[PDB]
């Protein structure tokens, strides 16, 4: 029982700085050092930056509601938390999202590669990004759209010691499209052409130069994708489920689910910034 | 003829043999006595940036306001040190470039590259005044003597001087077993000394057109020669680490700069006002400055990350620029 | 060609008759003009601030 | 004073502007090196290139993608070759007809210049020309009677061959390719690459191979830099 209330807490802790160190020392490499600043760097620093503001606001809140069981602060700050949340992880996805397409245009279409993406066009796409993101977080979640009609959700905005999440299925079944599944599938299609394209590339070269002398692409591929589709696909499932059936899932495993999606964007830059370059960065510092 | 052949041995061993009866002391025995310089820090002043490829060479104007700077992209740009803007931004016909001078009274530019061409331009009217061609090998440096008469050196052995009205060579320099890549002006106008591919680095007069003295103390290609501020002294640095400083009034070598550690070759050699540091660059990431008195280290400029190819010092002395294969320049105090 | 070698033969019998000072004159003469022109340097001391106008 | 420095902030202005405006003029174009021992025949070659569009410099567009060559005019060690470390290819022109008469010096070169501290991260485009007066000489100058390592490579494993007046021929095409490319496999860590052509001394779609290879190259060099390869 006191292992509970400590453990739990010390686990918490954890979590909170490594995402903080790790992201922080990111962002100060970006800045810093004029070699690693490029068109293909901007986009690392917003999910650098999303990532911290994640880890900086939301984490330690639901922590401090997950330990004390009670939410001392007022209502105001219940949607603020809950805007901010939802905003973090919709920017990080849909960032995710452009940068596999960037490199899916590196990658297929070499010659007209450096004409389509330049210094105008990256900062555009970023702002695209995070206006939508803010679109779908703020505007109907500061209103009251978001409301649910069950008496028990209703008694819960009356009480306002304690705020959970409540809310219809229309408005679920929409954020989850918008963030999740439209994403997942680009990166599928994405990863699958680039795929065929080393292959064939490796094709080509052992058929050449194979008298003399793709495990690599498939471990590369491999962690990139399994990573980030185990982290966050079970949630959105389940957040669909919730909704299509009424008193089918406890809550006990919706924030289960919801926290594990969380170390997600801890170990976002291990996955994206382990280029030799950034390597010599860190070792400088 | 076989006779022929032996007559020159047995007057080089006679040289050396007379340099050897020379000596007296080592130079660095005499210098024990002197206080060290120390530690000398210093940091970045300011950051030029607009170059779009790799420099490779610039110069000092006369007065400690300008500079000129070019590279392999095909511009020449004169920047403001003091208030780092740029002024002009001149474009070339030919892409490559290998050098470039700032003339004495401020009113010229030049810049010869891997085309068998020197040009000259005109700051204060820009267009081209005169093209001087003849050479049969691309440019490695080059001087203004004057605002009429330019000095160069080229891949062929040949060194020349030109007149810019008339655009012949006056007078040709020939006696270099291989390409020359090295030249610089004595604070007068009387002498100038050359460094080529082979080890030998010779004197030359320019009015009398006749090779003085000949040192061949190094063992690799030479890549860089300055004079000693007082005019009676040049260093000289190779492919090899070693860094030597010659001496004209005795033939034979002095010094030797050179350590263990360093394994990569000197791109760039400059003296201070005074003469006490020796300043050289070197093909890692790093500008080494040592004390020409006792051959002892002082300290290291770092912020470089491809190369170090262009050195110079301004005359007034307060500060010194570096170049580098990477687009930005800097500057030190 | 025959000449280039008759050329240097007489090049270096010019070149060895030039008289050699011994290394102490020449010794002297850089120390000498190394200590004396060492406050005209302002690289070898720190230049105050306000006269840097880099700075 | 105000004036002066509001002229100077206006000059640094009207500059950066147009530098910035050559800098996608810059980037957009693609350059390319030309080498190739003596007699070996790169004048022929250049001509179909001017069809398309002490320094000979060719520029020619194709598919709205623009190339510019560098074709430099020469037994003498180089100090030139750093400046030529940013193209993205070089293309090396070898007379395989000319063995009686200096094979052996051309492959010192490419030794000599594959190994440079300064070409590591090249890649060669080589051409064989030639082709029409090898058959010749081998259909009485045999190989055999001029090199001792003629023995055993006649035959290729992976053979494709085009319909051939010989298929003795076919013998003395791979054992060229075979020599060159002993050395190109030996040395990097895949970083740079060799792409063997046959070519006669009539051909046409030399501006497509030349476009493919260039193709290849970024491709790979691309997928390197992601760490898929
Ligand atoms: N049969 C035949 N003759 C060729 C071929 N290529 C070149 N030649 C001949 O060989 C000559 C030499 O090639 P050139 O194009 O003149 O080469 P170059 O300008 O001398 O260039 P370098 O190789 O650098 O000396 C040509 O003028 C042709 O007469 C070929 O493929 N077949
Ligand atoms: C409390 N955590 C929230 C709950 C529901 C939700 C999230 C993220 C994106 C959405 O579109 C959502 O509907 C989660 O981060």
């Amino acid at each position: 029982d006191e292992v509970w209330v400590v453990g739990m807490g010390i686990v918490m802790s954890l979590i909170v700085l490594a995402i903080v160190f790790g992201n922080v020392l990111v962002i100060t490499a970006i800045a810093k050092f004029e070699r690693l600043q490029t068109v293909t760097n901007y986009f690392i620093t917003s999910l650098a930056c999303a990532d911290l503001v994640m880890g900086l606001a939301v984490v330690p809140f639901g922590a401090a509601h997950i330990l004390t069981k009670t939410w001392t602060f007022g209502n105001f700050w219940c949607e603020f938390w809950t805007s901010i949340d939802v905003l973090c992880v919709t920017a990080s996805i849909e960032t995710l999202c452009v940068i596999a397409v960037d490199r899916y245009f590196a990658i297929t279409s070499p010659f007209k590669y450096q004409s389509l993406l330049t210094k105008n066009k990256a900062r555009v796409i970023i702002l695209m990004v995070w206006i939508v993101s803010g679109l779908t977080s703020f505007l109907p979640i500061q209103m009251h759209w978001y409301r649910a009609t069950h008496q028990e959700a209703i008694n819960c905005y009356a009480e306002e010691t304690c705020c959970d999440f409540f809310t219809n299925q229309a408005y679920a079944i929409a954020s989850s499209i918008v963030s999740f599944y439209v994403p997942l599938v680009i990166m599928v299609f994405v990863y699958s052409r680039v795929f065929q394209e080393a292959k064939r590339q490796l094709q080509k070269i052992d058929k050449s130069e194979g008298r003399f002398h793709e495990h690599k692409a498939l471990k590369t591929l491999g962690i990139i994708m399994g990573t980030f589709t185990l982290c966050w696909l079970p949630f959105f499932i389940v957040n669909i489920v919730h909704v299509i059936q009424d008193n089918l899932i406890r809550k006990e495993v919706y924030i289960l689910l919801n926290w594990i999606g969380y170390v997600n964007s801890g170990f976002n830059p291990l996955i994206y910034c382990r280029s030799p370059d950034f390597r010599i960065a860190f070792q400088e510092l | 003829l076989d006779q022929l052949r032996q007559e020159a041995e047995q007057l080089k061993n006679q040289i050396r043999d007379a340099r050897k009866a020379c000596a007296d002391a080592t130079l660095s025995q005499i210098t024990n006595n002197i206080d060290p310089v120390g530690r000398i820090q210093m940091r970045t002043r300011r950051t030029l940036r607009g170059h779009l490829a790799k420099i490779y060479a610039m110069h000092w104007g006369t007065d400690s306001r300008l500079l000129v700077s070019a590279s392999q992209d095909g511009k020449l740009i004169i920047w403001d040190s003091y208030t780092t803007n740029k002024v002009h931004a001149i474009p070339l016909r030919s892409s490559w470039v290998m050098t470039c001078a700032y003339a004495p009274s401020g009113n010229y530019v030049a810049c010869g590259g891997l085309d068998n061409i020197c040009s000259i331009y005109n700051l204060k009217t820009v267009r081209v005044s005169r093209e001087l061609a003849g050479h049969t090998g691309y440019l490695s440096c080059c001087r203004f003597l004057d605002d009429n008469q330019i000095v160069t050196s080229s891949g062929d052995t040949t060194c020349a001087l030109w007149d810019i009205e008339t655009g012949q060579q006056t007078t040709t320099f020939t006696g270099h077993t291989g390409d020359v890549m090295s030249l610089s002006l004595a604070p007068d106008t009387r002498l100038f000394v050359s460094g080529a591919c082979d080890a030998s680095a010779k004197l030359w007069d320019v009015r009398e057109g006749m090779c003085r003295q000949t040192f061949t103390g190094h063992e690799s290609d030479i890549n860089a020669i300055c004079f000693f501020p007082n005019g009676n002294a040049f260093a000289t640095g190779s492919d090899d680490a070693t860094c030597r400083l010659f001496d004209l009034r005795a033939d034979q070598e002095l010094m030797t700069y050179s350590h263990d550690n360093i394994i990569c070759g000197i791109t760039s050699v400059s003296f201070s006002k005074s003469g006490r540091l020796l300043l050289a660059g070197y093909d890692d990431f790093n500008c080494n400055v040592w004390d020409a008195l006792k051959a002892d280290r002082a300290g290291v400029l770092a912020g470089h990350d491809n190369r170090v190819s262009c050195l110079g010092v301004t005359d007034d002395g307060m500060a010194v620029a570096t170049g580098s294969w990477d687009s930005f320049l800097k500057i030190w105090n | 060609s025959i000449a280039q070698a008759r050329k240097l033969v007489e090049q270096l019998k010019m070149e060895a008759n030039i008289d050699r000072i011994k290394v102490s004159k020449a010794a002297a003469d850089l120390m000498a003009y190394c200590e004396a022109h060492a406050k005209e340097d302002p690289l070898l001391t720190p230049v105050p601030a306000s006269e840097n106008p880099f700075r | 004073q105000r004036n002066e420095e509001k002229a100077q902030r206006e000059a640094n202005k009207k500059i950066e502007k147009q530098l910035q405006k050559d800098k996608q003029v810059y980037r957009a174009t693609h350059r390319l090196l030309l080498l190739g021992a003596g007699e070996s025949g790169k004048s022929t070659i250049v001509k179909q290139m001017r069809i398309l569009h002490g320094i000979f410099e060719t520029k020619f567009q194709v598919d709205k993608v623009n190339f510019h060559m560098f074709d430099v005019g020469g037994d003498e060690r180089r100090k030139w070759i750093q400046c030529f470390n940013d193209v993205t290819a070089i293309i090396f022109v070898v007379a395989s007809s000319s063995y009686n008469m200096r094979l052996q010096e051309a492959l010192n070169l490419f030794k000599s210049i594959w190994n440079n501290r300064w070409l590591r991260t090249i890649s060669v485009i080589l051409f064989l020309n030639k082709q029409d007066l090898l058959a010749e000489k081998v259909l009485k100058s045999k190989i055999e009677d001029y090199f001792p390592e003629f023995a055993r490579y006649t035959t290729p494993e992976d053979a494709t061959p085009e319909p051939g007046e010989d298929p003795r021929v076919t013998r003395a095409k791979y054992f060229i390719r075979d020599e060159f490319l002993r050395i190109s496999t030996a040395s990097g860590d895949g970083r740079h690459y060799c792409y063997p052509h046959f070519t006669c001394a009539v051909d046409t779609e030399n501006i497509r191979r030349v476009f493919n290879d260039c193709r290849d190259i970024i491709q790979r060099m691309h997928l390197r830099q992601y760490e898929l390869l």
